[PDB]
């Protein structure tokens, strides 16, 4: 088995897919060119947790009493208080789609980060030597695609509200008169206001992305480099960090959305 | 890196389990907490009711 | 113009409207307009200047205070 | 690989420059942070929410920095 | 190289990542919820025994 | 081609320009922010209303340079 | 060759310069609006307005340059 | 031939510093007017009278600066 | 030859931005840290966690600088 | 030709930084001239009287470089 | 030959950066230092004890950025 | 020829930055100068006296490089 | 010429980020001690003490520096 | 010779270097001055004294950087 360092560390960066238009899985060593070929291990692994979130919330919200609660519902009704007591403080307008999407939002993130934690090589040490297939990575996060996905949808999300609760009428005095409010500026605001509509989902995808895949990245060297012994000293203290940065994430990522889909409706 | 349709796919199962847990999970939680709490205001303003 | 008060422990020394005031600040010399912002400083022993309404410019002398 | 060679330049360039603004951004929000707490220590976990809140937006672009950086430096070269 | 030392050497750090959560970590997220139990407690029977 | 050895790098510094620009910009907004709610709380929604309502301003530039240097690093690249 | 990268080169230098320029001076300037709101928000409106007022003349320069970099970008090319 | 192109360099070099040059010390400058205009709200109009002064100097240089770089880009 | 040079310079400018990236912000930090200690001593030791917990946020992006940097060294030569 | 282009980059060099330390430096002056302002409207004339005075010796150095950066660019070509 | 002659660069540029990163640094840390010593003298040896607690954390990276730039130094070169 | 046109490069980056130095010394300086006479204006004379006396050190080294720069630019050329 | 002299340049980019790094570093701390002083007429031996102590553990690592440009050039040139 | 306008050259920046740091290291440290004498008049000769104790070390190692650059301008060029 000849992996060297510095291909076991170009081995990680490799998604199993499938090409949509062929069936086939994509390998490693040739790319096909199309924009049809699904990441399979971030997709399925991705709505592993979709699932396991509502599995794991349902099974009590049918069940709770208002009574005293157990202590399984304690951290559920912990953290319904921990998004409730944020949206309540910026949203005024009562529209339901804005209290459960951040609580789907929140966990699912949390969730999708908190995969990297577990040991880099074993997921995909399992999946290739038993099940044989030619690639394994286990960071939904980690794929530009999902995020960009997510900010896409928010950014719908943003431009309805727009149009719902101000119109087309309001919408274009905003987007030609802001900042200057005179006609002599508005060709330049034009630009400006559309300008920062793409920034907000761009940043709020690539935030995460990037965060997460520097994470990753750094338990990819440590665990081929050093000697085997000792590389514990600094992969520990980087997961020591991560975990605070695993959370900040979803957190930010819960509250900046509140906080634009407010600024559009509001 | 190079975008792949999976942008399109992952959109969808978004949307679904929002669509989900909007109904299925929230107001069921919603009410399951706002009982517990106005039945506590409850108590204590009836209490005053009764002392004035 | 703004209504001015110079009080002390024992009377009274000026009430009325102003248009400006000029003051020895304890950190440097300092001077009042109409909706000057919420401010809080102690000032030094000597004069300072009303112009009362009209301009009719004044004096007092102070021994000290806070403004 | 002259071409090779220019592109571990360019992912020094990007992300050192993302490193120095990231660091100090967060070092002068901190740094009011904790003013703020030391007056009022019994807001300190409010202000922390909001030491949070806004951090979120100094990484805004220095994290895409490191996401087309290190994209390069590993995919691109 | 060698495959199965990596291996090793993942399992001594990840044992010693989850030692100093389970004992620095988990007890603060738990003992939140012991207050939140109390709490809750407290603020139910605080009101029946206003009803009495 | 020669192409490939300098898109990269010039992407690269005009990315890294507005990432200092953005960050630095954007500590310093909130630090004020900060101090202004540890000085007087409650106020915190009027604040965090008119800094998001400013701090829009500040991304402009940076963000489009951001967006040009893409428009540049695989585009005409 | 040359003639073709060195131009954006030259563009890249100049939008990341305008961008650090254009951010840090609203930065600046808009913490010092937030501080004097913050000690009186019943202002507010009439400090925005010299705010915009203001922020107006920073940008002046920079806007040039940006679109300098255009001209460079697509009509030297 | 390198005449084209490094002479939009040498442009775009003065040209960007002196966005820098002017971009900050107007911040500075706006920033002590806001707060000075924060403090006495009634004498707006004569601190920006003073102020519109005090500015007059200051994109002095920057627009050399800039006059030149058009001339190098345009003229050359 | 020329090859193995960029490298080791390319490790130079990444490593010695994130020294003042991290040195800058972390002192400006430890200012304020200061400062209160100096304003509530009584008050240290939360503040100091604060601080810890701010510093982290802080170093994050830094040390990646320096891990990437290393990279270029020791995994690359 | 040869002998004369890269002139072109030492006035730019010259007039460039000439720029930012004028800018910047007349900036803070005019700062801290405001800022008295407010404190004493009635000795705006003595300070607008004080302003122009050491506002000459800060930009005595830059109006150096500027004349000998035209030098190079007009007389020296 | 070139390389090895070259790569002394690497450490003026890698140390030089770390130089004025901790220079700075402490300066403004060990700034408010003194600052709580002249409000409370009685006061002093404490603060001191806390200000080396953190200034450890400033040069922390400069010690690795010095340490290689001494590895070029001879090691490499 | 190249030994001929070069040392207009090297007047630049003597001439800038001495006059970037030069600026924001006497900026600042003139600054707390300048509020100083704004709060006491009585010790308008008597701060005027210290703030030449003051200056004549900021003056020193700028004009140092100034004479190095003119001596290049002419004298050697 | 490359195995000589470029020695001279990297010693005089050392020898000139510390130069940067001792007159910063040292003026900030001792504008802070000057401003103690101001509050404290008394304590002047004092702090100076204590300006002293905190600006060895500043100026030390540029002095790294400080000796290393001067072993290039003379030793290693 | 081809490679005398390098000497040229690493002189005008060590000295350039050299000239920004000492100016604004003397003009933070002056201003402070200028404060501290504004508010105790009578005090001025006592602190102008200490302002020229502190103030060497401010110069101390910039002034290597200077009389390295004329001894390279002069005694080796």
């Amino acid at each position: 088995e000849n992996m060297t360092p510095q291909d076991y560390i170009g081995h990680h960066l490799n998604n199993l897919q499938l090409d949509l238009r062929t069936f086939s899985l994509v390998d490693p060593q040739n790319p096909p060119a199309t924009f049809w070929t699904i990441n399979i291990d971030s997709m399925f692994f991705s709505v592993v947790l979709g699932l396991l979130f509502l599995v794991l919330f349902r099974s009590v919200a049918k069940k709770a009493t208002s009574g005293v609660p157990g202590k399984f519902q304690t951290a559920i009704e912990l953290v319904i208080g921990f998004v409730n007591g944020s949206v309540k403080d910026m949203y005024h307008g009562k529209s339901k789609l804005i209290a459960p999407l951040a609580l789907t939002i929140f966990v699912w993130v949390f969730l999708m980060n908190l995969m990297d934690l577990l040991p880099i090589d074993l997921l995909p040490y399992i999946a290739e030597h038993v099940l044989g297939l030619p690639a394994l990575r286990v960071v939904p996060s980690a794929d530009v695609n999902v995020t960009l996905s997510m900010a896409l949808g928010v950014f719908i999300l943003i431009l309805f509200y727009s149009i719902k609760m101000k119109g087309i009428g309001g919408f274009t005095k905003e987007l030609t008169l802001q900042p200057f409010n005179h006609w002599a500026f508005i060709p330049v605001n034009l630009i400006l206001e559309g300008v920062s509509l793409l920034s907000k989902p761009v940043s709020l995808g690539l935030r995460l992305f990037g965060n997460m895949y520097a994470g990753e990245l750094i338990f990819i060297l440590i665990a081929g480099l050093l000697p085997w012994w000792s590389q514990w000293i600094l992969n520990v203290p980087w997961a020591i960090f991560h975990i605070l940065i695993i959370t900040l994430q979803a957190f930010i990522f819960m509250v900046l959305t509140i906080v634009y889909l407010s600024m559009a409706s509001e | 890196m190079n975008l792949n349709a999976t942008i399109l796919g992952q959109a969808i199962a978004f949307v679904l389990f929002v669509l989900f847990c909007m109904k299925y999970v929230w107001p069921p939680l919603m009410a399951a907490i706002e009982k517990r709490q106005k039945e506590i205001a409850d108590g204590l303003a009836s209490a005053e009711r009764a002392h004035k | 113009t703004y209504h001015l008060d110079v009080v002390s422990a024992e009377q009274q020394m000026f009430s009325g409207l102003v248009e400006k005031i000029q003051v020895t600040g304890s950190e440097g010399e300092l001077g009042i307009y109409p909706g000057h912002a919420p401010l809080l400083t102690a000032i030094k022993p000597g004069m300072i200047r009303i112009v009362k309404q009209h301009g009719h410019e004044e004096f007092i002398y102070l021994s000290g205070g806070i403004l | 690989n002259l071409n090779m060679d220019l592109l571990y330049m360019a992912a020094a360039v990007m992300m050192g420059l993302a490193a120095i603004g990231a660091a100090i951004g967060i070092g002068i929000l901190g740094g009011k942070f904790l003013e703020g707490a030391a007056r009022q220590p019994d807001l300190i976990p409010l202000l922390r929410t909001q030491f949070f809140i806004v951090m979120g937006l100094v990484d805004a672009i220095p994290m895409i920095a490191v996401g087309l950086g290190l994209y390069v430096m590993f995919a691109v070269a």
